[PDB]
């Protein structure tokens, strides 16, 4: 309940000019205070109009003021020119930095003059260094001041912490106004006209640095914000990857005191197991090298921290590597050209040196996973292998970008990247060939996206068209049905959707036990990636064509394995200039339905070769090996107690085997944590690097203003889950910076905090950090129905591509592939399931989002008056609310505490309540019509629809199933059964866990299902209204924690609903009308 | 045991090759159980079988 | 390893319990006890499947 | 040799360590290549030679090694390794295949 | 600046902490 | 627009 006294404090300060005015909107659903509330309003407009004080209005309507809720804030402001640099000006007392143009190996990632890299307007290119946000520097400076401005007088520790963030923002703005602020655009890039005297990199090295010292607190934080804000304004390239170099041998320092043993997906059972770490010398000498890199980089506290850390190798003082570790990845990204970072990721030097032996095994390997993998499938005739292309058809939606194609469409034009639209063109002009896959060779070269991760190298994704996804889609589809029950595929592996999220390294690590951990994100171009591999998988396609009578599945191999083919002989395009390289790239890269399970069946193969090598010198049973994604580990256990020599020699001969087939790896042996991409852990605990980037960004999204502060918001919580805490002022700041529109010129509405916290499509953020909206007051439920109010709108661009001869021309193919002949209802449903498919083009759902950002604008402008008797989740809670008692409790502390850099209020709620130990899925995948569903198609409904549908009638829920593309026998076997009336219990579950956000946040890693926490719920039973029973149970579970999140303490809570109760909320229940921004989804895990 | 034929053979052209590098010793081989052993792995005796 | 004959080793003293802390040192039995049962708790394995 | 490839299949698809295996496990043919056979017989041929002892290094849970074992225990004259390997290896095969 | 690196590097080789049993060594 | 072939 801070945000709008902040919001008008942060007015003041960015328009202190005296003519600046503020007009407070409000709202009331008391007919009696909102006609006050109108005449409020209008009485503010004149007298604004008229150009007078709006005081004596505050004493007129202090009721308003006082009993209503503010809506939103109109500023009127009309000295806006060159104050940012009026306030910096102030700041910028220090000495600005000087870029070293001698530090990075490529000239032009060297934080120079931007003339000096771009002679004339039409070299320029700000690709390299666009933040890529929709939000100003300007602003982010803007942001900073008022923060320093509402500090400045504190005293004690928060004295110290505006101290330390003003000499960092001294250095930043002082190398700022050297040059002068930079200004945006309207689509907030900054041109070279702005940009030629400046330094290339500033705007997006000034982000950065804001973010790190508006991340700063103690001195520790200081010294790294330092340090790495004075070194990136030179260091462009190597300065992440130096600083996160040490942490893939710090977590072999650690020695095991208890630790933590996935079960299953996110459930721990917990050890007391102690494991000493066992450390050889070359490791060591490994880590001197990397302080002495450091050190040589300009590096000096970073060092010193590690250096007085390992004095002890303590997990206590762990969190300072932790942090020093997440503080590496806020140094920005690394935009490099496409050709160099291409030429790096295609950097090979291929042998016919290699261990035929090995490579033989190798392939076969790969050929009886595949063979495993599909037998099953092909020997039954799974329908899906019979209608490959159908369900690649009915699956478009979920596949990958392909290269901008000009589609027409009725008599417009569009420029879409999206394969279901190329399928619709090109099938209005008789080019839809499935049967045939063009070939990836010198003639067509692959186009080539990037991937781009702090830290890590870029990686480049092949740009296919929509015939290898259609010939690849069924195949990979029954290959993950195989991978999710298979542990050895950590990235796939999961009972029901979740996957082992804290890994399963810990159960087998021991003192007669050493895990072996390698990165293998760099294994695209090698040569273990080109022929051997597929032509292995080509070899398994061959024996499973073997396995089968089907025609309809053997064409399905056939186009599979010509897909292979063709990759086997591909090139790749780069841009360089005014010249096109076609390079041969006969290897692997992400873009290709395949990628991600291929990848683990052939890492799984190497792997598996690797230590059957191994075995020749040593003799160990392989306990576990998993492979995720860019990383592999396995754990060996030995008949001895594992010694430093034992270690060593592990490494060295997993290196050596390796090398034998010409695969350059670092093979990290330890014995008590690892590091891998996506965690790691250190003394049997676990971590998750803080990394994620606010004011930059990695590409230009598709989304609004308003989505991004959104998406900044969830960003900034999953940062401080894992332990980088950005100050909330700060992201409060930017949130009201990025939400607020302007009306004209002169005029900008910025929404009050009731509109940006409420649940519902328009949803940025929470009043408290971690704790769920909602409210049962009758202002809350009244503006939670005026947003439902806005949230349906149309799209011109989806209307006029459904009106389209090309559009139905689709949907008429579709329909004949589907069995209907001019059914006149059927095809009419599926051409609205194609319609909403439509949604995943963005310039469509652009077009709705800022429909909806208009109208809830408009109504903004003006006080709330709407009224309707449609039920939100607000309607629920005020129905339940009055009944719940509150009482003092107290729950001992008698969990483990496995995530040491949570926060402390998140982490009493662990140890009080313990982890979560499994999870009820959040789109009703286990539910019987959403398993019916995924039995054809991987298009997944929005809960909401799903919802929507399974309380309308029989014929109502078989149209949209056979819209979606179930056959109608199927469809009529679910209707007829009536097991909607079983399903719609499911469904309703996880409707309400999504809009409550039951597995988002901090709530996911709490258990709901708890002993402590029920024993503090007291529900006396009341039976055969099970939806009702959920909710009370649910809303109780939510009462307790968000009580003891914000106070620390608990609460026991006692309903004693009346049956007559129970009956009225029965009907409501499945009346629910309530959204929740998906922007707001703030995922732990990624 | 199916590869009885392989194993003879094994058999055969081990213990002729011990004989044969065997007639080169001018030394006494005198069977000592050694301080120190050379370690054989169970898995190359599978590989050479 | 075969040990040579001019290899030592010093023996532990295993002698039980000459205080008998089990009887009447109730405190300190409680910590004996507790540092007991800590060390059993780390040697248990762990349930898996 | 015999193809390490073909030789793979064979023994993987008579041995089935996947099936047999728990779900939270791994289990795969392990040091069945070439280079072990050669520093088999190279190991074997010398130590004879030179009398010097050998230790057995194993997993018991590998039944396959023990197997081959008792062809080595057939073939090597049972003084040529220490007598703690060769009891823990024949206890092994006993207590694990033959009794 | 660079001797307390070494001094660091070989106290961490020697250190307590991170060493294992060494009987065979005793006996070779 | 002007090709280069690495092979």
């Amino acid at each position: 309940g801070k945000y709008n006294l902040i919001l008008s404090e942060y007015l003041s300060f960015i328009y202190n000019s005296q003519s600046a005015v503020q007009i407070p909107i409000y709202y009331s659903s008391n007919s009696e205070l909102e006609n006050r509330c109108i005449e409020f309003h209008s009485k503010c407009l004149e007298n604004s109009k008229n150009g007078l004080s709006l005081k004596k209005l505050f004493v007129e309507y202090s009721d308003v003021i006082e009993n209503a809720t503010l809506l939103s804030i109109l500023s009127y402001s009309y000295d806006k020119y060159n104050a940012v640099e009026r306030k910096l000006v102030k700041y910028a007392k220090g000495k600005p930095l000087e870029a070293d143009l001698t530090v990075n190996e490529l000239d032009y990632e060297n934080n120079k003059i931007t003339s000096e890299l771009f002679p004339t307007a039409e070299e320029y290119t700000d690709l390299l260094m666009d933040p890529a946000i929709l939000t100003s520097l300007s602003s982010n400076l803007n942001a900073v001041m008022f923060w320093l401005e509402k500090h400045e007088n504190d005293v004690a520790e928060k004295l110290k912490i505006y101290k330390r963030r003003l000499d960092l923002f001294t250095i930043v703005a002082s190398t700022v106004n050297k040059y002068g602020v930079p200004r945006h655009n309207a689509k907030y890039r900054y041109e070279y006209e702005v940009m030629k005297d400046k330094p290339y990199y500033l705007v997006t090295w000034a982000n950065s640095s804001i973010e790190m010292l508006m991340s700063v607190f103690s001195h520790e934080d200081y010294l790294i914000a330092r340090e790495l804000i004075v070194l990136s304004y030179s260091n462009r390239s190597t300065l992440a990857k130096l600083v996160s170099s040490p942490m893939s041998i710090l977590v072999a320092l650690v020695d095991i005191n208890g630790t933590f043993i996935t079960n299953e997906e996110l459930e721990l059972e917990f050890s007391n197991k102690y494991v000493r770490a066992i450390v050889p010398d070359q490791t060591f000498d490994e880590l001197k090298q990397m302080l002495d890199n450091m050190r040589k980089a300009g590096l000096t506290d970073i060092p010193k921290m590690i250096q007085d850390w390992l004095v002890d190798c303590s997990i206590e003082k762990f969190p300072l590597m932790a942090k020093i570790y997440s503080w590496s990845f806020h140094v920005g990204f690394r935009k490099q050209k496409m050709l160099d970072a291409a030429l790096d990721q295609l950097k090979t030097e291929y042998t016919e040196d290699v261990d035929d032996e090995m490579y033989r095994e190798y392939t076969m390997l790969i050929r009886d996973e595949v063979v495993k993998m599909l037998e099953e499938p092909v020997k039954h005739d799974d329908h899906l292998l019979q209608d490959s292309e159908l369900a690649g058809l009915l699956s478009m939606s979920s596949a990958s970008n392909g290269e901008s194609r000009q589609l027409k469409f009725g008599r417009k034009t569009i420029f879409s990247t999206k394969k279901n639209m190329h399928v619709m063109d090109d099938m209005a002009n008789g080019r839809y060939t499935p049967g045939i896959i063009p070939p990836v060779n010198v003639d067509k070269p692959i186009p080539l996206g990037r991937r781009d991760v702090p830290g890590r190298r870029t990686r480049i994704i092949f740009i296919l068209p929509y015939e290898y996804f259609i010939a690849q889609h069924a195949v990979v589809e029954k290959m993950l049905i195989y991978a999710k029950h298979t542990r050895e595929y950590a990235e796939f592996y999961s009972q029901s959707n979740q996957l082992l999220s804290y890994g399963d390294v810990t159960r087998f690590l021991s003192n007669n036990s050493m895990v072996l951990y390698t990165d293998v994100s760099q294994w695209d171009s090698s040569q273990h990636n080109t022929q051997p591999f597929r032509k292995g998988i080509i070899m398994g396609l061959d024996m499973l064509a073997n396995m089968t009578n089907d025609a309809r599945v053997i064409q399905t191999l056939n186009l599979y394995k010509q897909t292979q083919i063709n990759l086997m002989d591909s090139y790749v395009q780069i841009p360089d200039g005014n010249v096109i390289k076609k390079i041969q790239y006969g290897a692997v890269a992400s873009g290709e339905k395949q990628t991600k399970a291929a990848n683990s069946i052939a890492n799984l193969a190497l792997i598996k070769t690797v230590l059957s090598r191994i075995s020749n010198k040593y003799s160990f049973a392989t306990k576990i090996i998993r492979v995720d994604g860019d990383d592999n580990y396995a754990v060996l256990q030995f008949n001895t107690e594992v010694t430093k020599q034992m270690v060593q020699d592990v490494s060295n001969d997993v290196r050596e085997t390796y090398a034998r087939m010409n695969t350059k790896v670092k093979a990290l042996v330890s014995t008590v944590g690892i590091e891998i991409a996506k965690r790691y852990i250190a003394g049997g605990k676990i971590f998750f690097r803080a990394g994620i980037n606010l004011l930059n960004n990695e590409k230009k999204g598709q989304s609004t203003q308003w989505d991004q502060a959104a998406v900044l918001y969830s960003n900034y919580i999953v940062n401080r889950l894992r332990g980088f805490e950005t100050d909330r002022e700060f992201i409060l700041t930017k949130i009201m910076q990025m939400t607020s529109v302007a009306i004209t010129g002169s005029l900008r509405l910025f929404p009050s905090e009731r509109v940006l916290t409420t649940n519902s499509t328009f949803k940025v953020f929470d009043s408290e950090d971690f704790i769920i909206e909602y409210g049962t007051t009758d202002d809350e439920v009244y503006i939670q129905r005026a947003f439902m109010s806005l949230s349906s709108q149309k799209s011109g661009i989806a209307d006029e591509i459904a009106a389209s001869s090309t559009f139905k021309n689709y949907v008429s193919r579709l329909s004949e592939q589907l069995l209907f002949s001019k059914n006149n209802i059927v095809s009419r449903g599926i051409a609205l399931t194609e319609k909403a498919k439509l949604n995943s083009y963005a310039p469509i759902s652009l077009e709705k989002r800022r429909a909806q950002i208009s109208a809830l604008l408009t109504m903004l402008q003006k006080p709330v008056t709407f009224k309707s008797s449609k039920i939100t989740i607000n309607d629920i809670l005020r129905d339940i609310k009055p009944f719940f008692t509150v009482n003092e409790a107290h729950l001992p502390i008698q969990y483990q505490k496995f995530m040491p850099t949570l926060p402390d209020n998140v982490q009493y709620i662990i140890q009080c309540i313990g982890s979560r130990t499994y999870q009820i899925e959040d789109d009703g995948s286990k539910s019987a019509i959403s398993r019916l569903i995924s039995k054809y198609s991987v298009y997944k409904p929005s809960i909401e629809e799903l919802y929507k549908v399974i309380s309308l009638h029989e014929n109502e829920i078989q149209l949209y199933l056979i819209s979606l593309g179930i056959p109608k026998i199927d469809a009529d076997t679910y209707v007829g059964s009536k097991i909607y009336s079983q399903d719609k219990y499911r469904i309703l579950e996880s409707y309400v866990y999504n809009l409550l956000s039951i597995n988002y946040g901090c709530y996911q890693l709490f258990d709901f299902n708890s002993p402590d926490l029920e024993k503090l719920i007291r529900i006396p039973f009341k039976g055969k209204i099970p939806a009702v029973t959920f909710i009370l149970h649910l809303y109780a579970k939510l009462e307790v924690i968000n009580h003891a999140i914000k106070n620390g303490s608990w609460i026991s809570l006692f309903c004693n609903y009346p049956k007559s109760e129970m009956i009225k909320l029965w009907k409501k229940m499945w009346n629910i009308t309530s959204l929740r921004s998906p922007y707001t989804n703030a995922n732990f895990f990624q | 045991s199916n590869r009885l034929g392989q194993l003879v053979d094994l058999t055969r052209l081990l213990a002729y090759n011990y004989e044969t590098l065997m007639a080169c010793i001018t030394m006494n081989m005198q069977h000592v159980q050694t301080l120190t052993t050379e370690k054989l792995q169970l898995t190359s005796v599978t590989s050479l079988c | 390893r075969n040990l040579p004959s001019t290899a030592r080793y010093i023996r532990p003293n295993l002698l039980q319990d000459r205080l008998n802390l089990h009887d009447n040192f109730e405190s300190l039995w409680d910590t004996i006890t507790t540092s007991n049962y800590i060390l059993a708790r780390s040697v248990v394995p762990d349930l898996k499947e | 040799l015999v193809s390490t490839e073909a030789q793979i299949q064979k023994m993987s698809q008579d041995l089935q360590l996947e099936a047999l295996t728990i779900q939270s496990e791994t289990q795969f043919l392990t040091g069945i290549n070439s280079q072990a056979a050669n520093d088999c017989f190279k190991t074997l041929i010398a130590a004879m030679l030179s009398q010097r002892t050998m230790s057995l290094d194993f997993v018991t849970t590998n039944y396959m090694s023990l197997i081959s074992g008792m062809w080595l225990l057939t073939v090597v004259p049972n003084d040529m390794f220490i007598r703690e390997s060769l009891v823990a290896c024949q206890l092994a095969i006993i207590n694990t295949i033959i009794y | 600046n660079k001797e307390e690196s070494k001094q660091l590097l070989e106290v961490l080789k020697t250190k307590e902490e991170h060493q294992k049993e060494v009987q065979y060594e005793i006996l070779q």
